[PDB]
């Protein structure tokens, strides 16, 4: 039992990938063949120096022919693949406007637009991992051994809680689950058609220096917003961390990120920006 | 042993407390932690004198939380003498990290 009796229930949907298939898998493949370069501009814009930019850029192809960025980018593909596929469950022919603001409240706390912003809030926490590890340095893990424990009694190897690791990840997820808030709220998921057909190259050459500005000024407000959020509430998942893996914080190196004395620290600043760059032009590829 | 090292590959280790037959006699035995603990094996009274102490982890699941270090301290009454020596417990899901 059971497959009987509504075979127009597939021929319904066959003459749709008859017709649309291939247009989803093209779009698949386009948005996977822009990551490369994607990858390349994050990286030569996290390595920058002013002094020395033969070094600059040396070092950034350095890294790109390296292993840990070939297996990051495999990672950031499956990211821009399962993107790419909720753009397909979501997108409106009709634009879902709502006539009162219970409407628009009702709107977002409906399941699937609910399913929707967790699963951005994951796939932007993952995008931020991989971009932490590909800037390196003190962004690279979420786990750092006590850097002044010379107080011989112990040789266990302490651990602390890498904070600005933390305030990475926690980066990525509350842009993943704005982007995924902003694309019901301005109703993005809408396919308006246009009054002018025109070739795909110039198409897109015409929206990507739109949607590169659009990027930098968006990010710039989630980095603003995600700084007033952290002010507030940045405690509670550190010290839910600390706890949950016995890990310690090394008050004596590191200033908190609670503090505006640590939180306006330009550098972390700058790569959580950038990374958000690169967050929000890559999703927003798959989208145009 | 001045320090001892327990893990996957070394679950206990043998340490031997040297000195004379009587301290040796009323000699203790304390830890720094109810994970690790310590017995004894044998006892010599010809010289030099010693006991050798096993030691090892009474559960490896406490040694997975972290790298546990704590002391073993021997410690004679008869002279008011301690010697304390570090422990490390390092348990592990090993491969290349």
């Amino acid at each position: 039992a059971t497959a009987v009796s509504r075979p127009c229930a597939g021929r319904s949907r066959d003459i749709l990938w008859r017709v649309l298939g291939w247009r989803i898998v093209a779009s698949i493949v386009w948005s996977v063949l822009f990551l490369p370069i994607c990858t390349t501009v994050f990286i030569i814009f996290s390595r920058i120096d002013l002094f020395h930019p033969i070094q600059w850029l040396s070092d950034s192809f350095s890294d790109l022919y390296s292993s840990y960025v070939i297996f990051y980018f495999l990672l950031l593909s499956v990211v821009i693949i399962i993107i790419s596929i909720f753009n397909v469950e979501f997108y409106a022919v009709v634009p879902s406007i709502p006539c009162s603001r219970l409407a628009l409240i009702g709107k977002i706390i409906h399941p699937q637009q609910l399913m929707h912003s967790f699963i951005h809030a994951a796939m932007g926490m993952v995008m931020a991992w991989c971009a932490a590890v590909i800037t390196q340095g003190q962004y690279s893990f979420l786990v750092v051994p006590c850097t002044g424990t010379n107080s011989f009694g112990s040789p266990a190897a302490q651990t602390c809680l890498n904070e600005y690791h933390l305030f990475f990840l926690l980066t990525g997820a509350f842009m993943g689950y704005s982007y995924s808030l902003l694309y019901f709220v301005n109703n993005m998921n809408y396919l308006p058609f246009p009054i002018i057909q025109q070739y795909k190259f110039l198409r897109f050459r015409r929206s990507l220096l739109l949607l590169v500005k659009h990027s930098c000024v968006e990010s710039l407000f989630l980095v603003r917003n995600f700084c007033i959020l952290y002010y507030f509430l940045g405690y509670i998942p550190k010290a839910w961390i600390s706890t949950a893996m016995n890990l310690h914080i090394d008050e004596q190196v590191h200033r908190p990120l609670d503090t505006v004395s640590g939180l306006l620290n330009l550098s972390l600043l700058y790569h959580v920006w950038l990374c958000g760059v690169f967050l929000l032009t890559t999703w927003y590829v798959s989208w145009i | 042993q001045a320090e001892i090292l327990l893990s996957n590959h070394y679950t206990s280790s043998e340490i031997r407390v040297f000195g004379a037959p009587e301290v040796l006699e009323n000699l203790e035995v304390k830890s720094g932690s109810p994970a690790v603990l310590a017995f004894a094996k044998e006892k010599s009274f010809g010289w030099p004198s010693f006991i050798t102490y096993t030691v090892g982890v009474l559960d490896p699941a406490a040694g997975s939380q972290g790298p546990l270090s704590t002391t073993l301290t021997f410690s004679s009454p008869v002279t008011n003498q301690a010697i304390a020596i570090p422990v490390t417990v390092a348990f592990v899901v090993d491969r290349r990290g």
